[PDB]
């Protein structure tokens, strides 16, 4: 006699032991998926089931947000420099309202 | 009327559907695949079993000559030997000063036990599937059993019902197989007429009791080497016991989807895989006009509590207003959820509960009481117990495990940087013009 582990398949598994008829046993999920109205570490649930397709979402979100932030920073910097197209050392600030936009 | 529907290949999984006809109350239709029967076409190739060598009385020519002669017996062997030394309890069988010679020969034949220890090599092809369907309509149960093909409707009440073909073809059987004592083994048996000593199917025969046999197992005669008359024979071990010792595990422990294999038809049964499209024809008389059907009014739903359970553990309730007594059906057009009972009584202002199951935790969907529809939403929780073999995933997941809260968070995550860049470019060009003014 002893103890034996068995990683049951998601869909189902067979159980043949002794001369008696076998039994079939399947598996489901029990991780804490749904939130409770407050911030929660939901990803862990989706990490326990389907380890694939659950980390790719985080990488995609990070890439999208990084690209958006970089594009916004570059565009605002260029638009500030072009709003400094009033190089215009002779005249005073064309409009100090824009100067507020610049800084 | 004729209706088309697709059903999974699986036993004990009732599927419910409705038929829409103007002026006719929607008719509940329950379809159950009682079992599967995959029967292929096979041909008998030959038989094999433990053999027994033949050791007949040798021929002795005394003080003279003789010549070997072949024999039609399978795996026959013959050889002469001069200078024999014949002795026996009675003594020197015959007398001459070592001039005598003896011819020895041997062959093989299947032992009597083989009669019941026979193992047959089978060649199989063109797996064919037989499906038994039970259909309930209008609280009337009818049955049929049809080949999976989509061209041969079966006969039941003289009703033509067709099913299949399968979405995909599955067959645990391989081209070559063997059957022995009710056990089926997947193996590439040597072709008939090919004899290889120390291998499976060393002895081959068209039939168990065939007089004509062919075999080769490397029998070599040994020269007489002792006082008495004796025929020493050397041969390789029988291949039948060899294959028996290390035949491997049986197919019963290797068939995908747990096919239940039976030997007398050499066919599988109760094995689940794939989808099946089917068309069901129902007599018009079975339908009931909406005029006599109960009329319902101002119905509403309520999810008392639901659990994201693999088994059927979801509960629901409905409250209705009506004017006529009788029975109406109940259905759910959302595939993610499946009900348990198809019809129920109706009262003027009664309310009734329902048992159901779902494959997603977001229990939002549309369900119809009698003819009318109604939306109904709720959220379900995972269960404490997480291993069960009872029917599960009546509907397969459709990437709907994502929650409404998850959708709200994802929407709040993605930002509208495109609008920001567009506005930046617009103000940039405006400023560029303003400065081109100078
Ligand atoms: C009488 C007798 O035994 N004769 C044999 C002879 O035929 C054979 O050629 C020789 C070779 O071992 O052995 C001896
Ligand atoms: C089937 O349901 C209809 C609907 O009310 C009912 O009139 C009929 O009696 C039922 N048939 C049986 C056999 O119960």
């Amino acid at each position: 006699t002893t103890s034996r582990n068995f990683s049951v398949g998601r869909e189902g598994l067979e159980y043949v032991w002794g001369n008696h008829e076998p039994v079939r046993v399947w598996a489901q999920e029990s991780a804490p998926g749904d939130p409770h109205g407050w911030p929660h570490e939901i990803i862990i649930h989706y990490y326990h089931r389907h380890p694939v397709y659950t980390v790719i979402v985080l990488c995609g979100v990070a890439l999208a947000i990084l690209v958006g932030t970089a594009s916004s920073a570059a565009c605002i910097a260029k638009a500030r420099r072009d709003c400094l197209t009033p190089y215009a050392l002779a005249p005073n600030a064309t409009v100090p309202t824009a100067l507020a936009v610049l800084c | 009327f004729e209706h088309a529907t697709t059903v999974p290949n699986v036993p004990g999984i009732p599927y419910k559907a409705l038929v829409e006809r103007a002026g006719y109350a929607p008719l509940n239709l329950e379809i159950t695949v009682v079992s599967s029967e995959l029967t292929p076409s096979t041909n008998k190739e030959y038989v094999t079993c433990k053999f027994h060598t033949v050791v007949p009385s040798p021929q002795v020519k005394c003080c003279g000559s003789l010549e070997c002669k072949a024999s039609s017996k399978a795996d026959y062997t013959c050889r002469v030997f001069g200078g024999v030394y014949p002795f026996m309890w009675g003594g020197a069988q015959c007398f001459c000063d070592s001039e005598n010679t003896q011819l020895s020969e041997a062959y093989v034949e299947f032992a009597p036990d083989c009669t019941i220890d026979h193992a047959v090599a089978l060649k199989v092809h063109t797996a064919a599937l037989k499906v038994g369907l039970r259909i309930v309509y209008g609280n009337t149960t009818a049955r049929l059993d049809t080949f999976v093909n989509g061209v041969t409707p079966g006969s039941s009440r003289d009703l033509k019902v067709i099913a299949g073909p399968i979405s995909a073809a599955f067959s645990p059987f391989d081209h070559k197989v063997v059957i022995r004592k009710g056990l089926v083994y997947n193996y590439d048996f040597p072709e008939y007429g090919a004899m290889n000593p120390g291998a499976f199917g060393d002895i081959q025969a068209s039939s168990l009791d065939a007089t004509d046999i062919v075999a080769r197992t490397d029998i070599r005669l040994l020269k007489p080497s002792v006082k008495n008359i004796h025929v020493p024979y050397t041969q390789a071990v029988s291949g039948y016991e060899m294959w028996k010792n290390n035949s491997g595990r049986p197919l019963q422990e290797t068939a995908p989807f747990g096919c239940k294999i039976e030997v007398e038809p050499l066919r599988a049964t109760n094995c689940a895989y794939g989808h099946i499209p089917i068309s069901i024809d129902i007599p018009d008389a079975a339908f009931v006009r909406s005029s006599e059907s109960p009329t319902i009014l101002e119905v509403s739903c309520t999810v008392a509590d639901c659990i994201y359970s693999a088994d059927f553990g979801g509960s629901l309730t409905l409250q209705y207003k009506a004017n006529r007594e009788g029975h109406c059906p109940v259905h759910s057009h959302s595939t993610t959820a499946v009900l348990k009972e198809a019809t129920t009584h109706v009262t003027a202002t009664g309310s009734i509960t329902l048992h159901f199951s779902t494959s997603s935790p977001q229990a939002n969907f549309i369900v119809s009481l009698c003819g009318k529809k109604t939306t109904c939403n709720a959220e379900c929780k995972p269960p404490a117990d997480h291993i069960i073999g009872e029917p599960h995933k009546v509907d397969q997941e459709f990437q709907a495990a994502v929650s409404k809260t998850s959708w709200n968070w994802l929407l709040a995550l993605f930002g509208g940087a495109s609008s920001l860049i567009v506005v930046g470019l617009i103000v940039l060009v405006c400023s560029s013009m303003l400065i081109n003014t100078r």
